[PDB]
């Protein structure tokens, strides 16, 4: 099992990471890993031999990000250098980025969207700081329909409010759905689902964090 | 066949020694390229731009790749790529000026709604009825947050736009007021972008009568001293 | 570093450690303050701030962790008329950053080694020892401080012709003795003792050549045709013109 | 007078001494991780009327010696190749030539002393 | 002025890791029903 | 077994930039514990990969040899479908698996 202490990094900085070393009876063991970096593109770039004994299962280890680097998402394989066929993966996405300071929540009022529902989707934006505090502001919401990996934005659902007190809704119209797709016939939208992308600003505009609900 | 699968030889022997061979002194490079890590990807940086000898020896195949990673000096524009900003300051005919701000989108259609964020210069605050004109429809809209707030403390102000033309520029301008003086006022700015993309965004600042944005800075060639207090 | 001996704590105090993440990359000469005497062709990196500074380390391996002290890295300096292909003037200055409560750099135990005014003051067949950390033969070893004597040759033109330059550039290496200074101890000290033992920095490890074939002798950018390039970062302090 | 928080070093972590609070008077004591040793005499921070002591303390990973393939043997494990350091945690293997059978321990890795963990074995003929 | 921090005494915030605390501790207390409590102290960034 | 992280003082005291807490930390006798502690900004740009408790279940449940809810076809099956081999004197035993997945 790999544990990255973060889900993503900045080019410069310093992945640290443990494997821990089982068997299957989930019980601390001292055998020797291989280690694998992986870069987006599928090539690995640094491999390691190292061993668990002495760790009490644990083994921590690190790995440095050069400056210049391909973003996306990356990967570190390990295997049991006994079991070379059984190889355990975790993912780490590198970006350049900044903290948001804030988070917006996206939550439908139901998990789906029954098609004959003439109420249609209503949503409800919810914007706190990460310290707890509500937030004050605007959001902009809007709607589009998934068929696979094919997405189709729908202009015509696009909607400004006003975010007061960390909260806000917003719904998505029946007829403004099925005026949205070019067939009048419904039955054909079963299947598909949903996604909702807002962007909420602060009335200092001094920051912006776009978020998703699909699926 | 039985005998023809035990004879069965294994791989192709990969066995690649590359050494970098520098006229100079620097640590000693050496690459081992054997079966067991022939995909790894083995990069060796150098700072120098320059030929060199790459001396490779031994049996089996690989592939070489000099890719050299530099910057390089863009015609294209690097802010204001996708908006056009114009922003003038004016003397209004206790000291009230004239704001006046035009923006066009460059683009083959219309821009959708868009951010105009204004930042007051230090002393100066918009004037309360010339926002209630503004934004009372019109495809204007200023929130009540803002439009409550009293003249004082009120140095940041966000218009929301509801569309913004590409064909000619759209322009609204206000009055503002000085509530402090100051003997130095840090320039003000503003910033337009769309809400579905922050990075295509125009950024301008205005001072009261004092070219473009910008500070009184000293340039030439690539390195620049500030200049903004008394010459001696 | 070809031949000679296994280095101990005691004897060059005035050695300096040059490590990067990966391994460490030649080294330099502590010449006084906190100010540090490498060549400007071994460390090229505008991100300067991970180099490290080692000192008094004498084996890679096992310090010995007591007055071992390291210290970071505040500027770099390099050469503004460098040339990369003829590897001339190849100098460069490192300042140590030290916090600040205290104004300057205390490192209690490496010892300056002065700088050479003119290049009159030793002359060709002089005994001048060059240490470092490099490669003896062409095992990779370098986990000990190795140092040796070496005599300084005139006219290098005869072995290397229109690639030396004697203004800017010193040759020193013994004939059939091979004792050579060799990859990873480029920028190190080149130093010769005077009739008072004063310790001086005659040259550091600038290209030269591959080591062994004492045909070809190593090559050695020389220090006092940079006095004055030096005095102008560093100011007039410390010892006698 | 509340000094700055004194920064966290590259595996390792720090203690305060004498209060629970970056004030005027503590003192920030420091300790390398396990496999990490605290190169420099200097491994303490003391919050001084103006600051902290000089500079931050270094973690440096404990390295061992390398070791070469025993007679009628090859080593063909390991990290990326030949005659390097070999630092805290890494693993070797050792198979002898055909014809020749191991003596000792197969494997070992870079154990806490800058050792290894077990000693380097032989390469015997097959003998029955 | 009068009422005010000086300047010099003000000590800015400047940790602020997105991640930090990758510490190793063991529970060698005396277990209580099997339940070994570990009291850590730690210094919170800025 | 258990571990839980919590408080390790009163819920007065409220947490401040620099400040000493403590905290309070009960498992099991002997267990190393490793920790991390991460900024929730992190979580909001992408929250994926992270180590839980149910993904490693997952993983356990996943390497499982059985490949049927219950019972079989036969005696035979009965053992075969719940990841056993019965091997009887008599002859009574189940089919040989050389397949390491389950059938689809
Ligand atoms: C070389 O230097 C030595 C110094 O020990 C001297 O005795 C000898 O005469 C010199 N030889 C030549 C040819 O200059
Ligand atoms: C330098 O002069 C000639 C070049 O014509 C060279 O061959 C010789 O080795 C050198 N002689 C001396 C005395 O340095
Ligand atoms: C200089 O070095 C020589 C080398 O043996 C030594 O004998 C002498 O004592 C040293 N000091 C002086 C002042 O000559």
């Amino acid at each position: 099992f790999i544990q990255t202490d973060k889900t993503i990094y900045t080019p410069g900085s310093t992945v640290l990471y443990r494997i821990f070393t089982v068997n299957h009876k989930l019980l601390p063991v001292g055998r020797t890993v291989m280690v694998n970096i992986e870069n987006p593109e599928g090539i690995p770039v640094k491999q390691d031999s190292l061993s668990s004994q002495n760790q009490l299962g644990v083994l921590p280890l690190s790995w440095d990000i050069p400056e210049l680097v391909n973003m996306g998402q990356w990967k570190i394989r390990a295997y049991y250098e006994n079991s070379p066929q059984q190889v355990f993966s975790t993912e780490f996405e590198v970006k350049e980025y900044v903290l948001p300071s804030f988070e917006v929540i996206v939550e439908p009022t139901e998990k789906f969207y029954y098609i004959y529902n003439e109420k249609g989707l209503e949503v409800t934006i919810t914007a706190r700081f990460l310290y707890g505090k509500k937030v004050e502001g605007t959001a902009f919401v809007i709607f589009g329909i998934q068929d696979g990996e094919q997405r189709i934005s729908l202009p015509e659902s696009l909607k400004r409010i006003p975010i007061e007190d960390g909260s806000g809704e917003v719904v998505l119209s029946r007829k403004v759905l099925l005026d949205g797709v070019q067939n009048p016939r419904a039955e054909d939208l079963v299947g598909k689902s949903l996604y909702v992308s807002a962007t909420v600003i602060l009335h200092s505009g001094s920051d912006m964090v776009q978020a998703e609900r699909s699926g | 066949l039985a005998q023809y699968q035990k004879d069965a030889p294994d791989h192709q022997e990969l066995n690649l020694d590359v050494s970098l061979q520098l006229p100079s002194r620097s640590s000693k490079i050496t690459h081992r390229i054997h079966w067991e890590s022939a995909s790894l990807l083995r990069s060796e940086e150098t700072k120098e731009n320059e030929g060199f000898t790459v001396t490779a020896e031994g049996k089996g195949q690989g592939t070489l790749s000099v890719v050299t990673m530099y910057h390089a000096k863009a015609k294209d524009q690097l802010t204001c790529n996708k908006f056009d900003l114009k922003v003038t300051i004016k003397p209004a005919p206790k000291n009230t000026m004239i704001l006046e701000i035009c923006t066009r989108y460059r683009g083959d259609q219309d821009a959708t709604m868009s951010i105009l964020d204004i930042s007051m210069m230090t002393g100066f605050a918009p004037d309360t009825d010339d926002l209630k004109q503004l934004a009372n429809g019109v495809d204007r809209y200023i929130s009540k947050y803002e439009l409550d707030k009293a003249f004082s403390d009120r140095n940041t102000l966000i218009i929301y736009l509801d569309k913004v033309s590409h064909s000619e520029d759209d322009c609204l301008a206000f009055k503002v007021h000085q509530y402090f003086n100051v003997e130095l006022i840090q320039p003000g700015a503003v910033k337009v972008y769309a809400y579905y993309n922050l990075e295509e965004s125009c950024t301008r600042f205005y001072h009261p009568e004092k070219e473009d944005g910008k500070l009184n800075k000293l340039c030439r060639d690539e390195l620049c001293r500030c200049a903004e207090e008394n010459c001696f | 570093i070809v031949g000679g001996k296994r280095a101990q704590l005691g004897d060059l105090p005035w050695q300096v450690a040059i490590k990067d993440a990966s391994g460490i990359t030649c080294g330099g000469i502590y010449i006084g303050g906190c100010w540090i005497l490498t060549a400007a062709h071994c460390l090229r990196a505008s991100k300067t701030h991970r180099y490290q500074i080692w000192t008094t380390v004498v084996d890679w391996i096992h310090p010995d962790l007591k007055r071992i002290v390291i210290e970071y890295v505040d500027r770099i300096i390099f050469h503004e008329n460098y040339n990369a292909g003829t590897y001339q003037n190849d100098i460069a200055l490192i300042e140590m950053k030290k916090d600040g409560n205290k104004k300057d750099c205390e490192l209690p135990r490496s010892i300056p080694a002065c700088v050479p005014w003119s290049p009159y003051l030793f002359q060709p067949n002089d005994t001048c020892i060059v240490s470092g950390w490099g490669r003896e033969k062409d095992n990779e070893r370098v986990f000990s401080l190795q140092w040796g004597e070496v005599k300084l040759i005139s006219n290098c033109s005869k072995f290397y012709g229109n690639r030396f330059y004697e203004k800017e550039m010193e040759c020193a290496g013994t004939y059939d003795g091979s004792i050579d200074a060799c990859k990873g101890d480029s920028g190190g000290p080149l130093v010769c003792m005077d009739a008072n033992n004063v310790t001086y920095v005659w040259g550091v490890v600038s290209w030269g050549e591959n080591c062994g074939k004492p045909e070809f002798p190593g090559v050695y950018t020389k220090v006092a045709n940079y006095f004055d390039w030096i005095s102008y970062h560093v100011g007039r302090p410390f010892i006698s013109q | 007078r509340p000094c700055g928080h004194p920064g966290d070093t590259p595996f390792g972590t720090f203690t305060l001494t004498g209060g629970n609070v970056f004030e005027y008077g503590v003192k920030a004591v420091y300790t390398c991780n396990e496999g990490y040793q605290l190169l420099g005499e200097i491994n303490y921070r003391e919050c001084d009327t103006d600051g902290w002591t000089n500079d931050i303390p270094i973690c440096e990973v404990v390295k061992c010696l390398p070791v070469t393939a025993p007679e009628n043997g090859k080593i063909v494990s390991s990290a990326m190749e030949p005659d390097r350091e070999y630092h805290f945690g890494q693993a070797v293997r050792f198979v002898c030539n055909s014809g020749y059978k191991i003596e000792g321990d197969e494997e070992m890795h870079c154990s806490d002393d800058g050792f290894w963990s077990k000693e380097k074995p032989k390469c015997v003929e097959i003998s029955c | 002025d009068e009422d005010i921090i000086a300047e010099e005494n003000i000590v800015s915030r400047s940790e602020f890791p997105e991640s930090w605390l990758w510490n190793v501790e063991d529970l060698k207390e005396p277990p209580k029903n099997g339940i070994s409590t570990k009291l850590m102290n730690i210094f919170l960034k800025d | 077994g258990s571990l839980v992280v919590k408080s390790g003082q009163s819920e007065d005291r409220q947490p401040v930039p620099g400040q000493q807490m403590t905290l309070k930390i009960e498992g099991d006798h002997g267990a190393r514990v490793v920790l991390v502690a991460v900024d929730k900004g992190v979580f909001v740009l992408n929250k994926k990969n992270k180590l839980t408790q149910s993904k490693i279940w997952d993983v356990v449940e996943k390497a499982d040899i059985g490949c049927t809810p219950g019972s079989g076809k036969d005696y035979a099956g009965v053992f075969s479908d719940a990841g056993l081999t019965f091997t009887s004197s008599s002859g009574q035993q189940t089919a040989q698996r050389a397949e390491l997945q389950c059938p689809q």
